[PDB]
C-alpha cells in the first residue's frame, strides 16, 4: 500500500527541504507537503502489480520451428536460448543476475502441404519432443536409436488435446543466471566474448512418431517460457537500441530520444 | 446502401421501389400493405447510415380487424384465431338443427377494408 | 491419478450458470468505491415509484403530451363514464410503457396489488365528485355506473387534497398471473364515472384534466426472467 | 401551532419565503456535505469560500404561455458567469458543489395548469441528425433558458438537438421521468417547488466547464388556462443555491 | 476452508463451496443478497408524511 | 419475502389514508386494507429474482466477427464496447453508474468456404485471441512479431472442446463505469461529445495459428459478456426509441405508447 | 418391508372375517390366516421399487425434430408439452395433480444428406438450443437478433461430447401441474375446452451456429424428460383406449378387455 | 458439509454425498422415501369396520 | 492441476442415473404447496383398492 | 495439509491450496510478496542526509 | 469413478494463469543462493531513482 499524504500548513522557518545537492548521488526523499500546503488523503492504492515476479511471470513465445512427415526435413532441432525473441529478452535484461524456475509449454499445429497425391485419408498425428543435455548422443536421423529416451526426458502428444507443459528447476552450475558477461572463455583473452560463454543449456528435438497420411503435412512447434519464483539483483538501464544478434550485444547507434519543434513546445 | 429492409406489414412507396442508388443520408418511406392499418406512434422512414446500413426498422403497420361476427340463432361460432385480417371462424348447430349455408368464414379484404365474405348460415 | 467419470452435461456452455474461472489480469488493484447517492439493491424499488399513465392514447394523442391528460368537464347529465381499461400491467397499451410495465416486460409472471393515484389539475374554484371502480372478471365490463357500483369502488371528493388512491387488490384464483395476454389469467376492468358533476363559478374554465400515476404495493413480486419484446436490431450498431 | 404550507430558507445573505409550498424533496435521501479525507484524491489543500459562493442566484424569467412545450437549464453552466461562484470556477481546475433549486410560479384561483420540475443527472441529449453529435451553442446557453419543441426537429446536415418534449431529448418517455428527484407544481395547490440535490458523480471531483453533473427541466404537463379578463402574462422564475462548494487546482483564469 | 450455505428452497438444505483462485474477481456471482430500501427513491420528502394524516395542513 | 396482508374491518373515522397530495413528489405508502375490508394472508412470495445482480448476471452476445485462413482478411480486430448490441445495452442503461467484474466467453466456429481446390484434407484448427490495452503495438499483419504476447494476455484454443473463458476485474480508472456522459473531452467544449469520451477499454484480435488445410476456411468468433458482483446507482427510465449508433445517443422520435380505439376500450 | 404372516390354527367361533358388505365401498383388510391355517413366515420383501418417485424418475423421449444447414428449414421450433408421446403420458396420467422438478437432456445427431457437390470437407458442427418463455420475441429467421439470448436461457454444444443437460424448477403459477382440466378458458363456456387451457410452458428453438461444410447436413434433436422430487395426488384409472391427439382426450371406443373361449376356460 | 447415508442392501454399508449447486432443484432425486398410508383410499368409511364383526348390524 | 484418470463409462447417457445438474433458472421462487386431498406415496396403495373383474369376457 | 490464504480484494475472503507434486519447483508462482526497500539504490550515501538540513555544511 | 463435469474453459492455454505442473527433472539438487548485493523486490524501487531528462531534444 502506498504512503498516505500528511496535511501541512504555512511555514516561515529555516528548514530547507527543497534545496539539496545532487552531486552526492543521493535521491531526495521530499514529499509534496514540503513545498506547498496539502490536505490529509488516505491512499488505498497498492504496488501489487509492480513486484518483479508478477512482472516477469507471463508466458511468452521464445521460438517456433517447422518439420515434415516426408522429404529431407523430418525433424527439428533448437539449442535452447531466451535471446532469440525481443520482448522477453528486453524484459529480462532489466537485471544483471536472475534466478527462477521455469514453466515450459508447447503449441504444435499441423498443416496439409499442397500435393498431387489423391485418395488422401489422414490418421491422428502424434509428436515426440526430446531434450538432450550437453554431451548427449544427438539424433543424426529421424529413425535413430536415441529416440528411445532411456534417461533423456521426452513427451508424447496426440493432436486434439490441451497443449503439453512441464516444470523446469534452476538447472544452473552458477549461483544465478547471468544476462551479461564481460569476459572471454579462454584465459588468454581470446575466443568467445560475451554471454555466449555461459549458454550451455542443451538442445531440443521434435518429430512425428508416425507419418499419418500419404500426403505431406508440415507441423510447427512454438515454445513458451514462463519464469516462476524469480529473484533479481543489480538493476540495469533498458535497451535504447534494437537487438540485432542473440549471441552478441552488437547494436546500431540511435538517438537518445525523439525530437520536438522547440524546447518550449508541449506537442511531440 | 443496399435495397431497403423488407417488412411483413409495410412496403416502399412509389419513388423508392424504382430507385436503385442510395447515397449516405438518404431517407426512404414505407406505406401500409393491403389489410394493414397504420400505427400512429411509429414513423415509416429509414435513413442510410455512414456504414452503408439502414436505420433500425420496426413494423410500421398492424393487422386490421374484421367486424364482430355477430350472434347466430340456434347455433354457435368457434372464433378460434381471433378476428384479425386472415382469420377463420367456424359455425355449428345444436342437436336437432341442420346447418344450411357455408361452414366457415375467412376474414378477407373487400374493397378498402376487411370483411367476412361468407354469409351466416341458418339453423 | 484419481479415477473420475464425466457425466452428461460436460463441456457445455449454459448462458445461466455459476462457476469460478481463471483471471486474465492476476492481482489487479481495483480502484476503491466512493459513496454515490441512490444505490439500487432490487428492481422492485424502481417499480414502486409513481409513473404518469398515458390513458388517452387515442389516435395522434401519443405524439403529444395529450396522451397523459384525462379530459373531464361540466355536462347536463349524471352517471356517465370518464375512462376505462383492463388490469394488465404489462400487456395493455396503457400500462406496457410505464416504469412498472417496462420492468414487467422482462418477467413471465407477476403478483400483488396495484396503486392508481389520480390528481385533479383544474382550477381551485372547481369542485367535483367521482367514482373509481375495479371489477374482477366473470362478467363483462360494466356499461352503467350502477353496474360498476357493485365492484370495489372509491368515491373521490375533490377538496384541499388534490389526489386520491384507488388500490386494486389481489383477487386471483392462482398465486401468480402471466404478463402476456392470457384469458385463463384474467385481471378485470378499471373504470371511472361522474359521481355528481364538475360545478364551476362564472369566469372560470369548466373543462379540466386529471392525471393518473401507477405504482406497485409492498406485496408485488415478479418471477421467470425473459427478453423484452420492445428492443429490436437488424445489424450491429457501429 | 403553525402550518406546514409556509417555509423559509436562508443561505448566505439571501432568504426565500414560499408561504404556500409542498414539502421539500432531498435528493436521494442525502444532504450535501463536504468531501471526506478517505475518499479524496487530489493532494493540494482545497478552498471553501462558504458565503460568497453558497447564496441564492436568480436567473432571468421565462413566460408560461398556453402552448409552451417546456424549458431546460444545464446547472453548472447556468451559474458560470454569476458572482464569485463563476470566478472561482474559471480559475480552479476541479470543483464539487451540491444544489438547491427553488422554482416559483404563482397564479389566481381561476388559472389552471401543472408543471413538472425534475433534476436529471447526466442528461445526455441526442441530435436531430444521426451522423453528428449536437453542438455546445445548441446544448447549453447560459443566462437564458433552452426550450423544447412540440414537433420533431427536421433531420438533415446540422448539429441541432432533438427537442421533442415527449422524448425529453433523451429517447425516453417524459412520463417515466419521475425516477429522478421530482416535484409537481399544481396551480390550484402549489406556487413553488424546492429540490435539494447532493453531488452525484463517478469521480470525487470534476471540471465544471467540460462536464454538466445535472440538468433542471420544467415541463407543463397540463396546459395553462384561464377565462378572458384575467392576467395573461404568467412567468416562471428559477433560483439556484450552490451548497458545500469547494475547488482544487488553482492556476491561470479561463477554460481554454 | 470450505463454506457451507443454504440452498434456494420453497416454503410451506445446504451446499458446500471452495475458492480455488487467488483473485476474488474470479469467484461465483453472489445470487443471495435479498436486501431492499425504497426510502431513497419513494417517500424522499424532508418532512415525514404520516399516512392517515392530511398531506397539507 | 413480500409483506403479509393485515386483516381489517369497517371504519368511520377521520383518518384519510386515501386522500394525499402528489405535488410533494412523494409516493403514497397505502396498502389494500386502508380502502376496503381484508382478511389475514401470510405471503411466502420472495423478491429473489428481482435483485439487480441476478437480473444482469446472464451471458449475452455483444459482437461476432469473421476471419479466414487465406487471402487478405487473415485476422480480426474489435475495439471492446458493450453498446454494439441492443439487449444488454438496454438492460445496462437502466442505471447511470455501474460497477462489476466480468466473465468473458468465446464461441468460435469454422466453415469450409466453397473452392475448386481438390484432394482437400484438413487438420485440427487452432485459434489465438489476444488483448491489447491502449498504447500497445497493434498487429499490422498476421505473421507479426506482436503475437508473442510477452505481457499482453492471450488464449490458445484447439477446435473440439469446451469454449474458452476468463474472468476480468473492474479495470476502470473511474470509481464506477458510466453509461452516460454529459460533456466533451476538451475543456474548450468541442470534440467528442458523449459516452465515447470514456471508452478506452482496449482492442481484441483473433487469428488462426495454422492454415489447417489447402482449402479456404472462414472462422467466426462470438463474444459473450457476463457481469458478476454488480453495484448500481441512480436508476434511469428505459429507452422508448430504438438504438441507432453505439457511439451516440441520437434517436428517431417515437410515440409515447401504442394507440387504442377509444379512452373506454378494453381491447388494445 | 411387507408385513410378515402370523401363524394360525383351527377355529369354531362366531367371528366372521370372510363375510363382509362391499356396498359400504370399503376394501376388506383380511389376511390369509383368517380363512385357513397358516405358519409363521418372516418376509424381508420391500416395496422400494413401488414409490411414485422411483416409478416416474426415468428419462423418456418426449419429442424429436430435424433442421438443416441449407435451404428453407434452417432452424427447429417446438412448443413444450409432455403429451406428444404415449409412454410417459400414460405413466403421468395415473394421477390428477403432480408436482416435480425436471431434468432435461438433449441428444443431437447430424447426418450427411446426399448431394452432387464435390470436394466436401466438413468442420465440427456447433448447435444452439434456446428457450423462449411466453411473450418473448420468437425468431423469424436463423440469423435473427434474438439469438443473442440476453435473458433467455441458451446452451452451446459442439458435436463429439457428453450430451447437454440442465435442471428445471416447478415453473408453475398453479400449486400443482394438472393432467386433466374440466372446463373452458372463457367465462362464457366456449373456446378451448380441456387441458390445453393450462399449457403455457413456452417454446424451444434449435439451430446450427455454423454451416460446417459446403454439403447439406440434417441434424436431429431428441428431448428427454426426467421428473425428480415428485408429489402426486388423486389417483385415476389407466387409459384403456389409445391416445389420438395430444391437445384433446378424444378417443375411439374399445372393449373392456380381451375375449376367451368360455367363462370356464383357463387359456386366453 | 457431507451427508453420510446407508446404501440399498439385501436382507438375511454407507455412501457420501455433497451438494455443489445453490438451487435445491438441482440435487439428486430422493430414491429412499418408503412410507405408506392406504387409509385414505382403502377403508374410507366414516365408521370404523372391525374385521371379525358383521359389517351390517 | 489435480491429476485424475477417466474410467470406462465416462461421457455416457444412462436413462436411469442419478446426478446433480446446473439449474437453467437460478433462484426461481417456487409457488408453495397447499394441502390437496389424496396424496399417493406408493403405487401399492392403489393396487390394494377393489376393482371389478370382467369374468364373462366371452365374445361380444 | 491444505493452506488457507486470503484472496486479492479491493479496499474501502479466503482460498484453499494443496500441493500435489514432490519437487517444490512445480508449485504455483507466489503472486503475494509485497515488500519494498529502496535504501539500497536511493539514498545510498554513507552519511545520513536529513531532509530539512543543508546537504553541504 | 468419482462423477465429475467439465466446465467451459477446459483444455485451454491462458498466458497469464497459475497452476502446478509435473517436473521434468525430479529431485534436482538446486545450487544454493549466495548473498548478491542489490536485490530488487519491486519495479517501483527502480522508478524512484533519479534519471537525467533530455529536455533539449530539438533537432540533431
Ligand atoms: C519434453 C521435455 C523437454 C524438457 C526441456 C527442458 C529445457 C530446459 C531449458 C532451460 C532454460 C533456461 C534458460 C536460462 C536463461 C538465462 O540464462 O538467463
Ligand atoms: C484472451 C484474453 C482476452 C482478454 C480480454 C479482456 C477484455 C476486457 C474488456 C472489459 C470490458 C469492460 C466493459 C465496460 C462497460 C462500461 O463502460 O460500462
Ligand atoms: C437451453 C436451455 C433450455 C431450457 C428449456 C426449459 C424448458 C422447461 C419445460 C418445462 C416443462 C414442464 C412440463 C409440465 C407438464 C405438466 O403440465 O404436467
Amino acid at each position: 500500500r502506498v504512503a498516505d499524504t500528511v496535511g501541512t500548513g504555512p511555514t516561515n522557518s529555516e528548514a530547507i527541504p527543497a534545496l539539496t545537492a545532487a552531486e552526492t548521488g543521493h535521491t531526495s526523499q521530499v514529499v509534496p507537503g514540503d513545498t506547498m500546503q496539502t490536505r490529509h488523503v488516505k491512499n488505498y492504492h497498492s504496488r501489487s502489480e509492480s513486484t518483479i515476479e508478477n512482472f516477469l511471470c507471463r508466458s511468452a513465445c521464445v521460438y517456433f520451428t517447422e518439420y515434415e512427415n516426408s522429404g529431407a526435413k523430418r525433424y527439428a532441432e533448437w539449442v535452447l536460448t531466451p535471446r532469440q525473441a525481443a520482448q522477453l529478452r528486453r524484459k529480462l535484461e532489466f537485471f544483471t543476475y536472475v534466478r527462477f524456475d521455469l514453466e515450459l509449454t508447447f503449441v504444435i499445429t499441423s498443416t496439409q502441404q499442397p500435393s498431387t497425391t489423391q485418395n488422401q485419408d489422414a490418421q491422428i498425428l502424434t509428436h515426440q519432443i526430446m531434450y538432450v543435455p550437453p554431451g548427449g548422443p544427438v539424433p543424426d536421423k529421424v529413425d535413430s536409436y536415441v529416440w528411445q529416451t532411456s534417461t533423456n526426458p521426452s513427451v508424447f502428444w496426440t493432436e486434439g488435446n490441451a497443449p503439453p507443459r512441464m516444470s523446469i528447476p534452476f538447472l544452473s552450475i552458477g549461483n544465478a543466471y547471468s544476462n551479461f558477461y564481460d569476459g572471454w572463455s579462454e584465459f588468454s583473452r581470446n575466443g568467445v566474448y560475451g554471454i555466449n560463454t555461459l549458454n550451455n543449456m542443451g538442445t531440443l528435438y521434435a518429430r512425428h512418431v508416425n507419418a499419418g497420411s500419404t500426403g505431406p503435412i508440415k507441423s510447427t512447434i512454438r515454445i513458451y517460457f514462463k519464469p516462476k519464483h524469480v529473484k533479481a539483483w543489480i538493476p540495469r538501464p533498458p535497451r535504447l537500441c534494437q537487438y540485432e544478434k542473440a549471441k552478441n550485444v552488437n547494436f546500431q547507434p540511435s538517438g537518445v530520444t525523439t525530437t520536438r519543434q522547440s524546447i518550449t513546445t508541449m506537442t511531440n | 446502401c443496399e435495397v431497403p429492409t423488407r417488412l411483413n406489414s409495410a412496403s416502399l412507396k412509389q419513388p423508392y421501389i424504382t430507385q436503385n442508388y442510395f447515397p449516405v443520408g438518404t431517407v426512404v418511406e414505407y406505406e401500409c400493405r393491403p389489410g394493414y392499418r397504420r400505427e400512429p406512434s411509429l414513423s415509416p422512414k429509414l435513413t442510410c447510415l455512414q456504414n452503408l446500413k439502414w436505420s433500425t426498422a420496426v413494423e410500421f403497420c398492424k393487422k386490421k380487424s374484421c367486424p364482430n361476427p355477430g350472434e347466430i340463432r340456434n347455433g354457435q361460432i368457434d372464433v378460434p384465431g381471433g378476428i384479425l385480417f386472415g382469420a377463420t371462424i367456424s359455425f355449428s348447430c345444436n342437436t336437432g338443427y341442420k346447418l344450411f349455408g357455408s361452414t366457415s368464414s375467412f376474414c378477407l379484404i373487400s374493397g378498402s377494408s376487411v370483411q367476412w365474405s361468407d354469409p351466416l348460415p341458418e339453423c | 491419478g484419481l479415477p473420475t467419470m464425466n457425466t452428461p452435461g460436460s463441456c457445455q456452455f449454459l448462458t445461466s450458470d455459476d462457476f469460478q474461472s481463471p483471471s486474465a489480469m492476476p492481482q489487479y488493484d481495483v480502484t476503491p468505491e466512493m459513496r454515490i447517492p441512490g444505490e439500487v439493491k432490487n428492481l422492485m424499488e424502481i417499480a414502486e415509484v409513481d409513473s404518469v399513465v398515458p390513458v388517452q392514447n387515442v389516435g395522434e394523442k401519443v405524439n403529444s403530451m395529450e396522451a397523459y391528460q384525462i379530459p373531464v368537464r361540466s355536462n347536463e347529465g349524471s352517471g356517465t363514464q370518464v375512462f376505462g381499461f383492463p388490469l394488465q400491467p404489462g400487456y395493455s397499451s396503457v400500462f406496457s410503457r410505464t416504469l412498472l410495465g417496462e420492468i414487467l416486460n422482462y418477467y413471465t409472471h407477476w403478483s400483488g396489488s396495484i396503486k392508481l393515484t389520480f390528481m385533479f389539475c383544474g382550477s381551485a374554484m372547481a369542485t367535483g365528485k367521482f367514482l373509481l371502480a375495479y371489477s374482477p372478471p366473470g362478467a363483462g365490463a360494466p356499461t352503467k355506473r350502477v353496474d360498476a357500483m357493485l365492484g370495489t369502488h372509491v368515491v373521490w371528493d375533490v377538496g384541499l387534497q388534490s389526489s386520491c388512491v384507488l388500490c386494486i387488490p389481489w383477487i386471483s384464483q392462482t398465486h401468480y398471473r402471466y404478463v402476456t395476454s392470457d384469458e385463463y389469467t384474467a385481471g378485470g376492468f378499471i373504470t371511472c364515472w361522474y359521481q355528481t358533476n364538475i360545478v364551476v363559478p362564472a369566469d372560470a374554465q369548466s373543462s379540466c384534466y386529471i392525471m393518473c400515476f401507477v405504482s406497485a404495493c409492498n406485496d408485488f413480486s415478479v418471477r421467470l426472467l425473459k427478453d423484452t419484446p420492445f428492443i429490436s436490431q437488424q445489424n450491429f450498431f457501429q | 401551532g403553525y402550518s406546514d404550507r409556509a417555509r423559509s430558507i436562508t443561505l448566505g445573505n439571501s432568504t426565500i419565503t414560499t408561504q404556500e409550498c409542498a414539502n421539500v424533496v432531498v435528493g436521494y435521501g442525502v444532504w450535501p456535505d463536504y468531501l471526506k479525507d478517505s475518499e479524496a484524491t487530489a493532494e493540494d489543500q482545497p478552498t471553501q469560500p462558504d458565503v460568497a459562493t453558497c447564496r441564492f442566484y436568480t436567473l432571468d424569467s421565462v413566460q408560461w404561455q398556453k402552448t409552451s412545450p417546456g424549458w431546460w437549464w444545464k446547472l453548472p453552466d447556468a451559474l458560470s458567469n454569476l458572482g464569485l461562484f463563476g470566478q472561482n470556477m474559471q480559475y480552479h481546475y476541479l470543483g464539487r458543489t451540491g444544489y438547491t433549486v427553488h422554482v416559483q410560479c404563482n397564479a389566481s384561483k381561476f388559472h389552471q395548469g401543472c408543471l413538472l420540475v425534475v433534476c436529471v443527472p447526466e442528461a445526455e441529449m441526442g441530435c436531430a441528425t444521426l451522423d453528428n453529435t449536437p453542438s455546445s451553442a445548441e446544448l447549453l446557453g447560459g443566462d437564458s433558458a433552452k426550450e423544447f419543441a412540440d414537433k420533431p426537429v427536421a433531420s438533415g446536415s446540422n448539429k441541432l438537438v432533438q427537442r421533442v418534449v415527449y422524448n425529453a431529448g433523451m429517447g425516453v418517455g417524459v412520463g417515466n421521468l419521475t425516477i429522478f428527484p421530482h416535484q409537481w407544481i399544481n396551480l390550484r395547490t402549489n406556487n413553488s417547488a424546492t429540490i435539494v440535490m447532493p453531488y452525484t458523480n463517478s469521480v470525487p471531483m470534476d471540471n465544471m466547464f467540460r462536464h454538466n453533473n445535472v440538468t433542471l427541466m420544467v415541463i407543463p404537463f397540463v396546459p395553462l388556462d384561464y377565462c378572458p379578463g384575467s392576467t395573461t402574462y404568467v412567468p416562471i422564475t428559477v433560483t439556484i443555491a450552490p451548497m458545500c462548494a469547494e475547488y482544487n487546482g488553482l492556476r491561470l483564469a479561463g477554460h481554454q | 476452508g470450505a463454506q457451507v450455505s443454504t440452498q434456494k428452497t420453497g416454503a410451506h438444505i445446504h451446499y458446500t463451496n471452495i475458492n480455488y483462485y487467488k483473485d476474488a474477481a474470479s469467484n461465483s456471482a453472489n445470487r443471495q443478497d435479498f436486501t431492499q430500501d425504497p426510502g431513497k427513491f419513494t417517500e424522499p420528502v424532508k418532512d415525514i408524511m404520516i399516512k392517515s394524516l392530511p398531506a397539507l395542513n
